[PDB]
């Protein structure tokens, strides 16, 4: 009902700037659902966790984008994350 | 700052919520489980995002915590942060804080990254900065800010990232930036700036990217010029909301013409 916008924004600015730059490199490769558009590896570049959360939602919507960031924070090891996130849109 | 026998969770910490997340962190039953300074003393990092907290009271006898997060909660007071001289990293997002207690900060000399993004800061502090002297990361925008304290991130060397966007401010100080030499990032977009000194970004030899859309730049105004000319030189610095290259982003109120111009370079 815009919780999960507000999930995917409490998510992302809760990493270091390291952690933001692995989390977006990760967006290149993570895989997607049928016909969803890739973000360019350039317009990433000067994105923080306000930028990021804008553009997940417009590529994807707010539903699957917190599916997808959820996915990808696995990959990355941070699992109590991961599941805070999981848990804020259900 | 110690407790010297083993306590109910929900003793030492009063926020039902927060005592919660102490449970939770400790993987103990029961919030009516004792604990023992030893066990506190384990926490190094604590995430409680969206918990309905309004008091992390209690926290001062956790002196270990690195790592702290307590994202969109209703916290209104950060007195109890003031000796946690382990923290690191400090995400206070979308939170309710109205000021900074003076001296908040001043105990924190081992934070790299602080968010202060979506709170309602109306004001600073003077010095409220002055000793994170490893500080990184420094986000301010979306509050309620009028001006900024003059030298208020003069002590601030090895800033990369500063963002002012959504305040109101009205001005800039005088050399509010310029000691600012490894700052790559810096957001100043939604104020209401009319104009900025003469030079303002002139020591930023490191800056990457500039945000200045949706300010009501007047054409006219003193120092208008420098930043015409500042932009024409540094015109792949300036980005738009989209996150691209957009010198022109930078508008003047009323005409709407681009602040880039004003001078043909």
């Amino acid at each position: 009902m815009g919780r999960a916008r507000d999930a995917i924004l409490d998510a992302l600015e809760n990493l270091t700037a390291e952690e933001l730059k692995k989390f977006k490199l990760k967006l290149l490769s993570v895989p997607l659902r049928e016909g969803y558009g890739r973000i360019p590896r350039g317009a990433l570049l000067s994105m923080d966790a306000l930028d990021l959360t804008d553009k997940l939602v417009s590529f994807y919507l707010e539903t699957y984008g917190a599916e997808l960031t959820a996915n990808v924070l696995r990959d990355m090891g941070l699992q109590e994350m991961a599941g805070q996130l999981q848990a804020a849109t259900h | 700052e110690t407790i010297t026998v083993s306590t109910p969770i929900k003793q030492i910490f009063p926020d039902d919520a927060f005592a919660e997340t102490i449970k939770a962190n400790l993987k103990k039953k029961s919030v009516t489980d004792a604990v023992t300074q030893n066990e506190l003393n384990s926490i190094d990092q604590i995430i409680a995002n969206n918990s309905d907290i309004k008091s992390v009271q209690g926290i001062q006898y956790l002196p270990n915590v690195r790592k702290l997060m307590l994202p969109r909660n209703k916290l209104h007071d950060i007195s109890a942060l003031k000796e946690l001289t382990n923290l690191t990293y400090l995400k206070l997002h979308n939170n309710q804080l109205q000021s900074l207690p003076n001296g908040v900060f001043d105990k924190l000399t081992n934070l790299k990254e602080l968010s202060l993004l979506f709170n309602q800061l109306q004001s600073l502090p003077d010095g409220v900065f002055d000793k994170l002297t490893n500080l990184t990361y420094l986000n301010l925008a979306h509050n309620q800010l009028q001006s900024l304290p003059d030298g208020v991130f003069d002590k601030l060397t090895n800033l990369t990232y500063l963002n002012l966007a959504h305040n109101q401010l009205q001005s800039l100080p005088e050399g509010v930036f310029d000691k600012l030499t490894q700052l790559k990032d810096l957001r100043l977009y939604q104020n209401q700036l009319k104009s900025v000194p003469d030079g303002v970004f002139d020591r930023l030899t490191s800056l990457q990217y500039i945000w200045l859309h949706d300010n009501p730049w007047d054409c006219t105004c003193p120092g208008i010029r420098n930043l015409s000319e500042w932009i024409n030189k540094h015109s792949g610095v300036v980005r738009n909301s989209a996150g691209s290259v957009a010198p022109d982003s930078a508008k003047c109120s009323g005409s709407g013409k681009p602040v880039r111009s004003i001078i043909c370079p």
